[PDB]
């Protein structure tokens, strides 16, 4: 049960530096390495380096020996095998070719050829570099469109229009809702905003017995916006 | 500091003796005053003392007889014995007492104890204690006869003592005053003389002063030859 | 490496095996005691270390109604049956340690040791009994 | 993918279990010369090289509080007293009827009492005095006295031969386990432990027994650790561990006396005889500014368990004289003294400072340990004036209960129990057991 | 990345698929290790191969490996519709770092082709206050990964305004897209009708929506 | 109550207290001489106040087991006294007594011839019926006198009342004697002699009616 979290999404402006946290939990942390993998649009995917929690030994890329840092702390005993460790890596003089999705991930094994191969991956975190301020969206309720004539099905949905840091998360009547929810990727407009489109897919007989609701969260804005999409439909095939 | 005692001299029993200490060269309130006295054939009895604070303790040998008292108004300090017997007559004196305060341990458990010593004393005023009456003393004079000696006798009185002076203070090298003697009759008797020179007679005058304080007979006795 | 009595105990498995004979012989004499120390509460220290004794030959004769005699480390004829732990090699060697690994198998070791005696050098030594004649 | 199963004879795998560990009389004290001290009676040699062994990457869980290391060094002590009681001379016939009387004073307590003993013969009979402190009971209320053990249990004397110093003691673990040692600093007491040791001996424990206040212990070299069994149970005990030592001085002036009086055949029974000076009570000393700022540093440790609650204490309850007291022994006489002054503080400061801060005590010659299988001990007394320095570096404190949750919470010492004195020793070792026979499937086979 | 994988390979359902993963002499084989990884874009990778051959636990016996003097080689046996995404080999020896290939896109075709789902729908009221319109053309559920959107007002193309988004794998093995097309009050209130055209590789579906309902 | 101690001239003497102190102590040692104030000597075991000579030293109270003894370096004529050691200590309490007196006695003194002087009754006594012969005898050492009367020749053995023997400001002893006669008694024998007898000195003075 080796679940590895990691920091949030960050906007940073460049020339600055950032500090990345990578916080665990299932298994001893001082047993294996801690590697970082950076993944950019331009380059690909490309390892970073990792550090061991246990003796201090690291090695680095020689691309990211000069501005990336790697630290761990001690960690806390929970039982004979498992703890709660930290790893944490700094980068400084942030440029445009830096902005992507960066991994830690745990090592493969404690000993053999292959020990420090990044096995379990955590969540990622999004790390953009830019001088755009940070926009908070918009957002908008989407009126419900027929799917299904003969099943009677709606689609309903809300719209998260203008904003320039890219991660932001939608959730439906805080997190009672799964089933149906399809949320789509972003775009990028010319002006460099983001907007994307969540759409649940309810039963049009559950008009009155259900209240749909979408959260939407923009932790890099810090915003929350509850919206109630109109059950009040529009379109002819579901009017009949 | 001086120190001078008073007395009656002679005290009948089944009464109440009382002295007095004149003090003198320093204050009365800050101090501590203690009575000691001495019977004949016995050593320093301890009587009691009186306190700054204006309170006494006695010794439980007197039979809780005596009493101490003060008197800043006229620097005095009192004594008095009530129910005296024959073995009350006695040298009465007043002495000055000093704090000293041995202490051997912690002073919180009471590891430690006062230990009365007196540094000032007087002469003491002797006192008798008798049925009897006192008498005024018959003074003779004793005229000289070649080894040059000039004497007055005190012949009967009671009770001692009895002051012979000379002068004033115009004889003191030659005089002798010889302790007085206890005739069969309860009576004592003295004797005083001087060592004047020879050529010094029938032109200066030499006379005896005596003093009874019991019963008044001062009495100046001239002698010549 | 050495490190010494249970040192290899957060070591990998492998690397533990490197140091059997260590953690052996401390399984046995503590040093002679010199004159024994009698009186009343002696007895307690002497049950004490007759059960030792006890515990150590019952452990010989378990390695001895096995093909294991006279050796730590020891190959068997039983094939390592998939419902015990179900790991690969490496997977266990690499990975875990003797604690996490005997934490696996308590369940199911009951029947490995009959399976390593009944099965094994029963039929074993019969059969080399049935093949010295001939 | 194709294995077969292979034993492992050693392997380092432990289980936890409860066993009989052993003892180490030191370097036997040969200088000494003296056999007659608890330990020394049955105990192996030091070995004067120890052996401990790191265990990397090994987190063991330890529990100080369900320790059995510490029930065995409990019962030991407990059989041991019994069994240096035993040869010893019995005091049973001095259950007669004493005169008594206070001490002279001629215008403190210990009593002047006077007794019908039997001489050497028994026939004859002759009369005896000595001075028995104030463990006296009234009988029926110079007034007639009763020696107090005649009414439950019996008497017996401490041999004078055997001395009451404690020796370092360390136990050892037998053959097929092993002593795990936590060496995290500041440690629970409770809980896995970081990085741990194995060894096969501990350190040199020195059994003293006492109340309230922990004496020639072991420091913890990092800042004072304030162990709980239930921090929510109000009456579970409360061990603290002090960061430097506490100096403690106590002394009994009073130049005393031995009497030897015959009563029997060939037993001697050792009194109080009369006092030689001035006379005075035990007492203690404990310098003001070390326990000031020992006072105000436990304090301070203590705003950890508790945060928005200020923290006070008071002396003992009361009652029971044993358990109010700092009991404890000195060159043979058991003083008990008072620690109502340590734990009044705050409103404290009269004459700007104590200075020294002297606690009364008081002794006795009448004990009984525990109840350890009844009987009574008669401690013989010193000949002239006694005197011992000792370090305070442990404390034993119980939480109050009720509605405290309002404003504060208060820590009176306690004790009672002597399992918690040894726990403040044992708490970082613990007795496993080796199962050194593994299994595992392996990439070989046989034939 | 000098370590040179393969562009695209198609591969049939059921059957099986090689991916090769060769480089110079300096970052290659004999010596070094290598290693395998299936990146689904977007989210965590996940481990498969490594020293050349070993699979990970829990990895089905269908993934094969193996290494030659001058490439090693990826075998997927059993192809299944979740194997359709990138994957990417590593080269690296015991004490070094992981060097990452160029990456691989594996399709796996001889499926059931999905029926696009696609639902246009125009500005609410909030959006009319802002004097902006957005139309949302949202497709969904795809399997094919190629959709042209065209937007026309009246029945004439639009040019301006448009953004279409890249098409992402569903978590149903499908695919899914969207479409935006910005358009001012003046422009919303000019024309009678909008539609969205997406034309499909064997079809096209058309939603067309109006201001005045 | 008195203790006595004789001590030679010149050397040292040691009076030792009377009672044995209990624990820690706290002794004064007074001087009191016949018909004089007592004096403080030694108070608080060694302490000395203003005047008191160096010859005198009390034993300062240390450890236990010290006897309080008051030591006298070089003694003289002047120091034969009465001393009193007042005792306290902290197992006795209050202590009321001063303790029994030790009368110190100086030996080793030169002697001195008893100076007798004789005087008849006088005239005014002649004329009041009575008669008293008065034979002073005074500076000798020791006080063993022997006095002793005779009339013409003749030993009178009734109305002799002689006083004992004290000594005075000289530190040598004075005498008094009184021979008590009548009138006619006195007229009657011709010549009345006192006759002293000091360490054997037989000095006689003699007087006649005239
Ligand atoms: C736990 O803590 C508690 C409390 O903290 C400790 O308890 C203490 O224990 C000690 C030890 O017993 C006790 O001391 C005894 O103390 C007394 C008195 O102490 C003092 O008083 C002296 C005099 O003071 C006063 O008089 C003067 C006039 O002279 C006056 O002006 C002043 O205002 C005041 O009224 C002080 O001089 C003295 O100061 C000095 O000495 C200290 C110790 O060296 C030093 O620390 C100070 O800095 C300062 O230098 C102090 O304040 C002591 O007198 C006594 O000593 C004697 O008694 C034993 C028998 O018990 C005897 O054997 C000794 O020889 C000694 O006796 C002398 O003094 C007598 C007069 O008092 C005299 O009669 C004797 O003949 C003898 O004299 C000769 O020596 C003296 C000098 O002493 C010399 O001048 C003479 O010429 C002659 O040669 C003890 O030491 C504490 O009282 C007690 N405290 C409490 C609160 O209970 C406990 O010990 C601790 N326990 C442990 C285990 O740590
Ligand atoms: C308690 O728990 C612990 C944690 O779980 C546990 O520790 C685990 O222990 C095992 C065994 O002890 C460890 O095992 C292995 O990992 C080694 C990793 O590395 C060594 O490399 C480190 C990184 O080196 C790079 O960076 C350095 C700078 O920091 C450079 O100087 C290096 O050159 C190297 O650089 C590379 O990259 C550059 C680009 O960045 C490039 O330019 C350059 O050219 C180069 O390619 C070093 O930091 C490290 O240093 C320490 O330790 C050694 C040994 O103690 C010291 O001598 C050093 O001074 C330093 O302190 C190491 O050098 C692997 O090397 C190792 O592999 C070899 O051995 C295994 C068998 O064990 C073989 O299977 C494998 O194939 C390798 O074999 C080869 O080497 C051996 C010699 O080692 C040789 O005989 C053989 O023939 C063959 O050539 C092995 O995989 C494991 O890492 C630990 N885990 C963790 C998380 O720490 C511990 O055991 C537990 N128990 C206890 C304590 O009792
Ligand atoms: C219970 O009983 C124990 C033992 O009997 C007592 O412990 C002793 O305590 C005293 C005082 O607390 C200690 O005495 C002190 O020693 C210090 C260290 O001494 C030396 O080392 C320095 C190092 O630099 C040298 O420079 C120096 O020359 C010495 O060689 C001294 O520093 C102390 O001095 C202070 O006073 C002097 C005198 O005025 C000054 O000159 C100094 O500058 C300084 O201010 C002091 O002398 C003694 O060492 C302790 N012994 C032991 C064995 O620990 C307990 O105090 C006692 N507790 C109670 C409550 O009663
Ligand atoms: C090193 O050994 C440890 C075991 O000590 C390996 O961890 C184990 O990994 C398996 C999967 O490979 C886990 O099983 C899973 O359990 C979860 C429980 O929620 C279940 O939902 C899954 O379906 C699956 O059965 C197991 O829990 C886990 N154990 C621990 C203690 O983490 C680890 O993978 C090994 N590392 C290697 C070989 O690199
Ligand atoms: C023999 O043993 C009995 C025990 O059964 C003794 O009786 C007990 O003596 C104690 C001591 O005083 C009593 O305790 C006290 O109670 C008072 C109030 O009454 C309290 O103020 C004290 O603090 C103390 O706690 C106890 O009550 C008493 N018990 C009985 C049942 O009498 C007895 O004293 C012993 N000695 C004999 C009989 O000579
Ligand atoms: C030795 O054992 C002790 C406990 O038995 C270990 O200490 C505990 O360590 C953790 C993390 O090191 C401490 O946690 C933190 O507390 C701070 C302050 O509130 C908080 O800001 C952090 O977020 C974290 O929660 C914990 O307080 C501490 N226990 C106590 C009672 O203070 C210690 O780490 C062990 N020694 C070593 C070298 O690891
Ligand atoms: C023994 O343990 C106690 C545990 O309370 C230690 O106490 C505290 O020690 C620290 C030093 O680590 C003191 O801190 C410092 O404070 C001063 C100001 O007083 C400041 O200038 C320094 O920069 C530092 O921050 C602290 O005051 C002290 N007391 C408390 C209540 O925390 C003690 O130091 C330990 N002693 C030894 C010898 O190990
Ligand atoms: C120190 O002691 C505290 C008190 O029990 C421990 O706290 C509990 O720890 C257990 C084990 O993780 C948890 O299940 C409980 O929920 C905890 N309760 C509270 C109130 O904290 C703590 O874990 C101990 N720490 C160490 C390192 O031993
Ligand atoms: C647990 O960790 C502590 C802290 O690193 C270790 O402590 C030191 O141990 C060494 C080795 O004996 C000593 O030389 C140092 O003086 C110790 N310092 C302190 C501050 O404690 C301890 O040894 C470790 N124990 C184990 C079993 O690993
Ligand atoms: C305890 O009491 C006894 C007897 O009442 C005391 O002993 C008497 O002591 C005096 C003086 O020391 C002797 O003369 C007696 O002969 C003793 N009596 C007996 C019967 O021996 C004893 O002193 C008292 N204890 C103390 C410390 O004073
Ligand atoms: C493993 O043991 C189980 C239970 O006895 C048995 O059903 C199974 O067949 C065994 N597997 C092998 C491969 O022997
Ligand atoms: C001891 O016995 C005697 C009789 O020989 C008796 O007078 C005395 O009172 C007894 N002692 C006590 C303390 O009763
Ligand atoms: C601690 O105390 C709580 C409440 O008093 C109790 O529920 C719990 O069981 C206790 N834990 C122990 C004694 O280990
Ligand atoms: C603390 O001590 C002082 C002084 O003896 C006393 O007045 C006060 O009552 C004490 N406080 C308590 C709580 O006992």
């Amino acid at each position: 049960e080796g679940q590895l979290v990691q920091s949030g999404a960050e906007l940073k402006k460049p020339g600055a530096s950032v500090k990345i946290s990578c916080k665990t939990s299932g298994y001893r942390f001082n047993f294996y390495h801690i590697n970082w993998i950076r993944q950019t649009a331009g380059r690909g995917p490309e390892w970073m380096g990792w550090i061991s929690p246990y003796s201090g030994d690291k090695n680095l890329a020689p691309a990211f020996q000069d501005r990336v840092i790697m630290t761990t702390d001690t960690e806390v005993p929970v039982t004979s095998f498992t703890s709660t460790g930290a790893a944490y890596m700094e980068i400084r003089n942030l440029k445009f070719d830096d902005t992507g999705t960066y991994f830690c991930a745990k090592g493969l094994l404690r000993d053999g050829s292959s020990t420090w191969l990044p096995y379990l991956w955590g969540q990622g975190t999004l790390l953009t570099v830019s001088s755009a301020s940070t926009k908070g969206p918009s957002v908008f309720p989407l009126a419900p469109s027929s799917k299904s004539t003969s099943g009677g099905t709606a689609a309903l949905g809300c719209l998260v229009k203008d904003y320039f840091p890219e991660p932001v998360t939608v959730s439906w009547n805080s997190g009672a809702l799964t089933s149906g929810v399809h949320t789509f990727p972003a775009v990028l407009q010319s002006s460099g905003l983001y907007s994307l489109s969540s759409v649940v897919t309810v039963p049009s007989s559950s008009l009155g017995t259900q209240t749909y609701i979408c959260n939407v969260n923009h932790k890099p804005s810090n915003t929350k916006v509850d919206k109630r999409v109109e059950p009040k439909s529009c379109d002819k095939g579901l009017e009949v | 500091v001086q120190l001078q005692e008073s007395g009656p001299g002679l005290v009948r029993p089944s009464e109440t003796l009382s002295v007095t200490c004149i003090v003198s060269g320093g204050s009365i309130s800050n101090y501590y005053w203690t009575w000691i006295r001495q019977s004949p054939g016995k050593g320093l009895e301890w009587i009691g003392y009186i306190s700054d604070r204006e309170t006494t303790t006695y010794n439980p040998s007197l039979n809780s007889r005596a009493v101490i008292s003060r008197d800043t108004s006229k620097n005095q300090l009192s004594l008095q014995l009530r129910s005296v017997t024959t073995a009350d007559t006695a040298i009465y004196f007043c002495a000055t007492a000093r704090r000293g305060q041995r202490i051997y341990g912690v002073v919180s458990f009471g590891e430690f104890f006062y230990y009365y010593y007196m540094d000032v004393w007087g002469k003491g005023t002797a006192v008798t204690v008798s049925s009897a009456s006192t008498k005024g003393p018959s003074v003779f004079p004793l005229a000289p006869s070649g080894t040059a000696a000039l004497g007055c006798l005190v012949k009967d009185y009671f009770p001692e003592p009895v002051t012979v002076s000379w002068n004033s203070g115009a004889l003191t090298s030659g005089v002798h005053t010889f302790p007085a003697v206890l005739q069969s009759s309860g009576l004592y008797s003295l004797s005083s003389v001087v060592t004047v020179p020879s050529s010094s007679l029938g032109t200066q005058t030499y006379i005896c002063n005596v003093n009874h304080k019991p019963s008044n007979t001062k009495v100046d006795k001239k002698v010549e030859p | 490496v050495f490190l010494g009595f249970l040192g290899a105990a957060g070591s990998t498995m492998g690397a533990a095996s490197m140091t059997l004979t260590v953690q052996a012989r401390q399984l046995l004499s503590g040093n002679f005691d010199i004159p024994g120390p009698k009186t009343v509460w002696g007895i307690k220290q002497l049950q004490t270390r007759v059960l030792a004794i006890e515990r150590y030959l019952k452990d010989q004769q378990l390695l001895g109604i096995w093909g294991c005699s006279g050796k730590l480390i020891c190959c068997t004829a039983v094939p390592w049956n998939a419902s015990w732990s179900n790991k690969s090699y490496e997977e266990i060697w690499g990975n875990m340690t003797w604690m996490q690994w005997d934490r696996e198998i308590n369940n199911y070791t009951n029947t490995i040791y009959s399976l390593l005696e009944e099965s094994q050098n029963q039929q074993e030594k019969n059969e080399k009994d049935l093949l010295a004649l001939d | 993918g194709n294995l077969w199963v292979t034993v492992y004879y050693g392997v380092p795998v432990w289980k936890e279990a409860k066993t009989t560990l052993f003892c180490a009389s030191d370097a036997k004290a040969h200088k000494e010369e003296v056999h007659n001290i608890w330990a020394t009676h049955a105990c192996v040699p030091t070995d004067p090289n120890p052996q401990e062994i790191v265990l990397k990457n090994v987190t063991e869980n330890f529990n100080m509080w369900k320790n059995d290391m510490v029930d065995q060094m409990h019962e030991d002590i407990i059989s041991l007293w019994d069994q240096s009681l035993k040869p010893c001379v019995k005091l049973t016939p001095l259950c007669v009827t004493l005169n008594c009387s206070d001490v002279k004073i001629k215008g403190s307590d210990m009593k002047n009492c006077s007794f019908n003993t039997t001489t050497e013969i028994t026939d004859k009979k002759k009369k005896e005095y000595a001075l028995f402190y104030k463990l006296d009971v009234v009988a029926l209320d110079s007034s007639e006295y009763r020696l107090i053990n005649c009414n439950t249990s019996a008497v017996t004397q401490a041999c004078p031969k055997v001395s009451f110093d404690p020796i370092p003691i360390h136990y050892c673990a037998p053959a097929g386990y092993a002593i795990l040692k936590c060496n995290n600093k500041t440690f629970n007491g409770t809980g896995p432990c970081n990085n741990v040791s194995t060894v096969q001996c501990t350190h040199g424990i020195k059994p003293v027994v006492s109340t309230q206040l922990l004496l020639n212990g072991s420091l913890a070299e990092e800042e004072v650790v304030i162990r709980f069994e239930n921090l929510t149970n109000n009456a579970k005990i409360i061990i603290v561990h002090l960061n430097e030592s506490v100096e403690i001085n106590c002394t009994r002036p009073s130049n005393n006396t031995r009497k030897s009086v015959r009563i029997g055949p060939g037993q001697t029974f050792f009194a109080t005889g009369d006092i030689i000076g001035d006379i005075r009570q035990a007492h203690c000393n404990i310098s003001r500014k070390k326990w000031n700022t020992t006072l105000q540093r436990v304090k301070e440790k203590l705003k950890e368990k508790f945060p928005n609650k200020t923290i006070q204490f008071a002396p003992s309850s009361g009652g029971d004289l044993e358990i109010t007291t700092h009991s404890f022994n000195c060159r043979g006489e058991f003083f008990y003294c008072y620690t109502s002054d340590l734990f009044n503080s705050t409103y404290m400061s009269n004459n700007t400072g104590g200075a020294n801060i002297t606690l009364q005590c008081r002794i006795k010659q009448i004990i009984r340990m525990w109840q350890g299988v009844g009987q009574a001990m008669y401690a013989p007394p010193i000949a002239g004036n006694i005197t011992c320095k000792s370090n305070i570096t442990g404390l034993l404190l119980t939480r109050d209960g009720g509605k405290e949750k309002n404003d504060t919470e208060t820590f009176r010492p306690g004790g009672g129990d002597m399992r918690d004195n040894w726990r403040s020793e044992l708490y970082k070792y613990k007795v496993v057991e080796i199962k050194p026979l593994g299994i595992a499937p392996d990439k070989c086979k046989r034939r | 990345s000098v370590l040179t994988q393969s562009a695209s390979v198609s591969g049939s359902l059921g059957q099986s698929v090689t991916i090769s993963c060769t480089g110079p002499n300096s970052v290659c084989c004999s010596h070094k290790s290598i290693s395998w990884y299936q990146w689904p874009p977007g989210r965590a990778p996940t481990l498969i191969i490594y020293e050349d051959n070993e699979r990970a636990p829990g990895i089905s016996p269908r993934f094969s490996g193996y290494k030659s003097y001058w490439s090693a080689y990826l075998t997927i046996s059993d192809l299944r519709p979740e194997d359709e995404t990138t994957y990417y080999c590593c080269s690296y020896t015991h004490n070094s770092g992981c060097v990452f290939g160029t990456g691989t896109k594996v399709s796996v075709l001889g499926q059931s082709k999905a029926n696009p789902s696609v639902t246009l729908f125009p500005p609410s009221s909030e959006e009319l206050q802002a004097n902006k319109a957005t139309l949302v053309c949202l497709i969904s559920d795809f399997y094919p990964g190629a959709v042209t959107v065209a937007w026309k007002a009246d029945s004439s193309p639009v040019k301006a305004g448009v953004e279409t988004t890249t098409p992402s794998k569903q978590s149903n093995n499908k695919y899914a897209a969207s479409s935006y097309l910005s358009l001012t009050p003046e422009q919303w209130k000019s024309h009678r009708s909008y539609s969205c055209q997406v034309t499909h590789e064997g079809s096209t579906v058309e939603k067309t929506v109006a201001p005045t309902e | 109550y008195v203790s006595p101690l004789s001590v030679a001239l010149g050397e040292t003497a040691r009076i030792s207290c009377g009672r044995q102190a209990l624990g820690s102590r706290a002794v004064q040692w007074y001087q009191h001489k016949p018909g004089q104030a007592p004096i403080l000597l030694i108070y608080n075991n060694q302490d000395r106040p203003s005047g008191i000579p160096e010859r005198f030293s009390g034993t300062p109270d240390i450890n236990f087991g010290t006897t309080a003894t008051l030591t006298i370096s070089g003694v003289e004529v002047g120091d034969e006294a009465d001393y009193y050691c007042h005792m306290w200590d902290s197992r006795s309490g209050f202590s009321w007594s001063f303790g029994g007196a030790t009368r110190l006695t100086v030996l080793s003194q030169p002697k001195a011839a008893p100076s007798v002087t004789l005087f008849p009754p006088s005239s005014e006594e002649l004329q009041a019926n009575k008669a008293t012969l008065v034979c002073l005898i005074s500076d000798f050492y020791p006080g063993a006198v022997t006095v002793a009367w005779k009339a013409d020749s003749s030993p009178v053995k009734a109305g002799v009342e002689t006083t004992t023997p004290s000594k005075q400001s000289n530190n040598k002893y004075a005498a008094s004697s009184y021979l008590s006669l009548t009138p006619e008694q006195w007229k009657s024998h011709k010549s009345y002699s006192c006759q002293v007898t000091h360490e054997g000195s037989t000095v006689e003075k003699t007087v006649a009616p005239t």
